[PDB]
RNA sequence: AGAGUUAAACAGUACGUGAAACUGCUUAGAGGUUAAGCCCGAUGAACCUGAAUAUCCGUUAUGGAAAAUUCAUCAUUAAAA
RNA sequence: AAGUGCUGAUAGAUUUAUAUGAUUACAGUGCGUUAAUUUUUCGGAAUUAUAUAAUGGCAUAAUUAUCAUUGAUUUUUGUGUUUAUUAUAUGCACUUGUAUGAUUAACAAUGCGAAAGAUUCAGGAUACCUUCGGGACCCGUCUUGAAACACGGACCAAGGAGUCUAACAUAUGUGCAAGUUAUUGGGAUAUAAACCUAAUAGCGUAAUUAACUUGACUAAUAAUGGGAUUAGUUUUUUAGCUAUUUAUAGCUAAUUAACACAAUCCCGGGGCGUUCUAUAUAGUUAUGUAUAAUUAUGCCUCUAACUGG
RNA sequence: AGAUCAAGGUUAUGAUAUAAAUGUCCCAGUGGGCCACUUUUGGUAAGCAGAACUGGCGCUGUGGGAUGAACCAAACGUAAU
RNA sequence: ACCUAUACAUUACCGCUAAAGUAGAUGAUUUAUAUUACUUGUGAUAUAAAUUUUGAAACUUUAGUGAGUAGGAAGGUACAAU
């Protein structure tokens, strides 16, 4: 039935997200749950309820609107839908990492994901800056 | 083992509508195995069978009359063309290297176009499809838009078999949210990159649901005009819709009485089918398939042993002949005879530097008689002897 | 309850290297007290039978050391087989060899691609030292500390040291083969100042054969 | 040869593209040896590619501004997991 | 032979050691008994007992075993003896210290990725031209041997040669399993597809004879029955190992027993065939025969069937 | 000649193990060989003819013999020393 | 004395061949510190910060090693269609 490791030995090689790059050996997933985007087993959509992910933002700059996961309430047969979450911190680039280990206890993409939403945080700022050079 | 394991599917209506007092039980195809190695192979042949015949005029090449003008005129040794007037002449005919000639081995009819596979071998493909059209991890990686739906597999009630007019299918198609793929098929019409483009296939799109109805009331004239839709009645349930190219997984949708047939065909996991003739559901190899909690586990590690933790690797020889501190290392005792015969051989440059007291006499002022004075100090060792080793 | 564990296996290990590094001094020292009693031994010995008049004759050889001097190809399959027997494959490896008339037979049938000679201490010390390797599973692992020889011969013979094999390879002792076969062969490399023919005996021209002191003096430059 | 037509004549009836083989012209450097070619190491000329920021005996000592806060020792409240 | 005491040069230096596992064991420095001895006086300096088995030295006992044996060489040692030698008896902190994680790193100089703008230092036989050195015969082919005074080839673009089929055999994949296999057909039916399906039919399940005959282990049970060589699970007690509650495990085996998978190697037993042989045969069952009325039962057996090594 | 018991010390020359054992596909190719030490037959001889052994060439480059299929060294991943 | 190979040797790199290691991450591991059981002493608990996925068809460690026609096997690569 319904494994993380079933479900990917159907997947692990006829994705649909899947999109190797020509030399590189078997990578690169455009899922749209990855946030280390190779294909691993463990980064991936489903895997099962281990999907999280960081989004920005819907508002550029401040959000990062963080899909945690939609948890085991759900088989994930689908929910009258929930299973994506949302909860998006804000307003301070580097309180809301702590905010995040401080969210998430989930200790396998933890390290991966706060690695994520830094690098959107460090790519939705440079609006007022890179200016004048007088 | 279970056939219930997830044992209530509920039924969605038109208005989205997750209310029912319906409540059917997941009929236990769904538990049976998914194979996409059998599936992709079942595939590959099974679409042999809407394919005809290519073959080459078996005339073309040799109505010629050409015979081998032969050796010795120059030139070499091919059947050339008889005439003289025409031009054609000589000129080289019959052979696949000539221009004209006869191709190598000629495309035949019949060449086997069609092909049988094994009917259970239909069957344990037909069931690996179903079961993996639920499972939406494996949907959702065909494309197949499919983060708005509400439930996996998807059950619709038995009204919709009765809608008429297509305006009235993308109502339907929108209310269930699956409105967005069937709009993604919109985004991938293209054409061809043939050969396709004259010998009238200029595009597909990509695939879009399938509406798995019990009884057209006037569903199918309803679902015909949209793109990337198409529907399927239960009796009759092709693989090859059900797995476009191999590739399990189609998203798909059930309707009530379509739905509560699927104990019937492939008939459950107590007792056989009824409706096929003695068909019993495959069994998978392996039954729990979770192996992050066969691994977890502890009835597991309670017996495993070693988990060797360092990695060893730190090789390089020194040379212990040139590097001191590898000979300390290795022969331990060789340090003192480093420490006996330097300390030996110190006090002989000191007896030998003594020599110039015989010749200069110079000094012994702060750099040789205190490397001797220490021996009067060293007397009282002797001086001790005398005194003290007259104890025992 | 893991932290207790580690700590009285991390207490244990060190109270065993320590109890080998006092041992393998000790015993260092036991066997280097034996090369000076032999040589001064065989000193007292030709100074007795000289006012004795009598002649003494030393100890015949015991202990060769066999090299492979000359190259792969144009070799006959009798001379063919004692060499492989005698591990020596390449050009310039070397084996330990114990000498016995049933050795000594198989040196005389691969005798133009050998040279050979009775090795000094110096020699046995400075081969395994620079040069010295050893088999781990067909491996072949330097030296780099004497763990490596603690690991797979002390428990069924009694070699534990880099000095134990050297004492039973010196003195030859019950675990030569032990400590022959340990040794991968020992690929030395090229003399400087070179041969003399290669291809003649070393009585005549100078190679092949026994050399038979000056196995000691050729390995200075070899080694 | 000017001009004209077209989006375009580098689409003007070899009329889409327009390859090689072979070559007239321009520009560059050079020329009595393996006939010429070629391999490898360098070369003159020419063109080109790549290049760097938080520390010694520290992501340490310490003073200025701004903005602001589910942060406090914060507190309630409302959720959704 | 010893390091004896070094002095010179050469080339080289993996490492994302968490981009899924010691940077720690070592030793080396800087604080906390002693006392005289010495030396320079600014350090240092030296000193014993402090606990060894003591290892080497001496004497002696003792024994194993020997070149030659006056003796020497030992061997197991043991004692005494002092002459020396070595190791152990350095925790707590703290260093920019040495080692070891294929042991390269400290110091300086040169030069600013420099807003667009733009130099410095290294490199680039990329694909050529210039200058030298070294090497360097023309490919394909057949051949023992081709640069060949062997054959083809002036050059260029397009074409151009191990395939379809039929039937086997092996290997691998897959489905079902004493079975399996729709596909000639039929039915449903959405369209030359897919689905469903009755009677067969192939192949397998049993063989061997030229044929007619005949037709597979003592037995309600048995993998070549039996025997060896067996991977493995159970099992034996033993010290015993980590944990121990000293219960309960893991470990080697010593080793007991058991089944012994697969595979090969030996000895059997059956089916059928052929041959010899037993039967001298009695005899085993019925026809016949004894009777009644095919029938009933007696029983001998002319007859057929049947047993035997 | 065997089937089960009883007793058996330290496993019975040396040195070796780039793993060995075994099926199937008896699958591809081959079934013109030449050269050489020592042995050798026919021939007067032959860079001729025919055999025995080992090694080579064929299939093999590199170093040496100015030159070379076999001679003497040496067997060949890309580089430094 | 000295010069000289694609040999010998020590090192870097490529492949091959042969071994060996890693998958409880609602876990493991550091550094401090509060508390602590306290065993003198070392562990267990709380806090603050830190590191900790890999097409397991992967990653990590180690050693040896490389001639080749005819010929066979693996892995890539160009072309065009479904």
């Amino acid at each position: 039935a319904t494994s993380s490791h079933l479900n990917w030995l159907i997947i692990r090689n006829n994705n649909a997200f899947l999109l190797k790059k020509r030399d590189v050996k078997k990578p690169f997933s455009t899922e749209p749950n990855n946030l280390a985007s190779v294909s691993s087993y463990r980064y991936s959509g489903i895997v099962h309820k281990k999907t999280l992910g960081v989004v920005p933002a819907a508002d550029k700059k401040g959000f990062t609107a963080v899909l945690k996961k939609g948890k085991y309430a759900q088989r994930p047969a689908k929910n009258t839908v929930r299973v994506d979450f949302k909860a998006g911190p804000r307003r301070s680039l580097k309180k809301l990492k702590n905010l995040l280990i401080g969210s998430k206890y989930r200790k396998d993409l933890t390290q991966a994901a706060l690695r994520r939403a830094s690098a959107v945080l460090r790519s939705q700022k440079p609006a007022p800056v890179k200016g004048k050079k007088a | 083992s279970l056939g219930n394991a997830r044992p209530l599917v509920s039924v969605y209506t038109e208005k989205n509508e997750p209310a029912k007092d319906k409540n059917i039980c997941l009929p236990a195809v769904f538990k049976a195995p998914i194979r996409p190695d059998v599936v992709n192979e079942v595939h590959q042949l099974l679409r042999r069978n809407n394919r005809q015949a290519y073959a080459v005029s078996e005339l073309a090449g040799h109505q010629t009359s050409a015979e081998s003008w032969g050796t010795g005129r120059a030139v070499a040794r091919i059947p050339r063309v008889r005439g003289g007037g025409t031009h054609r002449s000589g000129q080289g005919a019959f052979g696949n290297m000539c221009r004209g000639g006869r191709m190598f081995a000629p495309t035949k009819t019949f060449r086997r176009w069609h092909r049988k596979v094994n009917v259970n071998q239909r069957r344990y493909a037909l069931v690996s499809a179903i079961a993996a059209s639920g499972v939406p991890a494996l949907v959702q990686s065909k494309g197949h838009v499919i983060d708005g739906v509400s439930e996996f597999p998807l059950v619709v009630s038995d009204e919709v078999q009765k809608v008429q007019k297509t305006k009235q299918a993308v109502i339907f198609l929108r209310r269930l949210k699956i409105w967005a793929d069937i709009q993604k098929v919109y985004k991938s019409q293209r054409f061809r990159a043939g050969r396709g483009t004259m010998r009238d296939r200029r595009r597909i799109a990509r695939r879009g649901p399938l509406v798995v109805y019990d009884k057209d009331e006037g569903l199918r004239k309803a679902f015909r005009n949209i793109p990337g839709i198409e529907t399927i009645n239960v009796d009759k349930l092709n693989l090859l819709k059900l797995a476009p190219g191999g590739h399990v997984g189609r998203f798909v949708i059930w309707t009530e009485s379509a739905f509560a047939r699927l104990n019937d065909l492939f008939g459950t996991w107590k007792k056989p089918s009824t409706l096929k003739k003695g068909y019993n559901l495959p069994q998978p190899k392996m039954a729990n398939t979770d192996l992050s909690r066969l691994l977890k586990s502890e009835e597991i590690r309670k017996v495993l042993r070693d988990p060797r933790k360092r990695v060893f690797r730190s090789v390089r020889r020194l040379n212990p002949l040139t590097n001191v501190r590898q000979l300390i290392k290795l022969n331990p005792y060789a340090e003192v005879l480093k420490r006996r015969a330097a300390l030996a051989a110190e006090k002989r440059t000191v007896a030998k530097v003594l020599a110039k007291a015989k010749k200069q006499n110079v000094e012994l002022a702060k750099s040789h008689f205190a490397n001797v004075a220490t021996k009067a100090a060293a007397n009282r060792a002797k001086l001790l002897a005398a005194r003290k080793k007259k104890v025992a | 309850s893991k932290r207790v564990a580690e700590s009285k296996r991390r207490l244990k290990k060190a109270a065993v290297i320590a109890l080998r590094k006092k041992e393998n001094l000790v015993r260092a020292e036991k066997y280097q007290n034996e090369y000076i009693k032999a040589e001064q031994r065989e000193i007292k010995l030709r100074r007795l039978a000289k006012k004795r008049n009598q002649f003494y004759v030393p100890a015949e050889a015991k202990l060769a050391f066999v090299v492979r001097i000359r190259g792969i190809n144009k070799v006959a399959p009798k001379v063919r087989k004692v060499l492989q027997l005698f591990r020596l494959r390449q050009i310039n490896n070397g084996v330990f060899i114990k000498l016995n008339k049933a050795t000594i037979n198989m040196l005389r049938i691969a005798e133009p691609y050998i040279t050979w000679g009775y090795p000094n201490l110096k020699s046995v010390r400075e081969l395994i030292y620079k040069r010295g390797f050893v088999k781990h599973n067909r491996q072949r692992v330097p030296i780099t500390d004497n763990f490596v020889i603690e690991r797979k011969l002390r428990q069924a013979h009694q070699i534990q040291c880099v000095e134990d094999l050297v004492h039973e390879i010196f003195t030859v002792g019950p675990n030569f083969k032990y400590a022959s076969n340990f040794l991968w062969p020992f690929k030395l490399n090229t003399p400087t100042g070179g041969w003399r023919k290669k291809a003649n005996h070393y009585v005549n021209g100078g190679d092949f054969g026994n050399r038979e002191d000056q196995i000691n003096r050729l390995l200075r430059k070899m080694v």
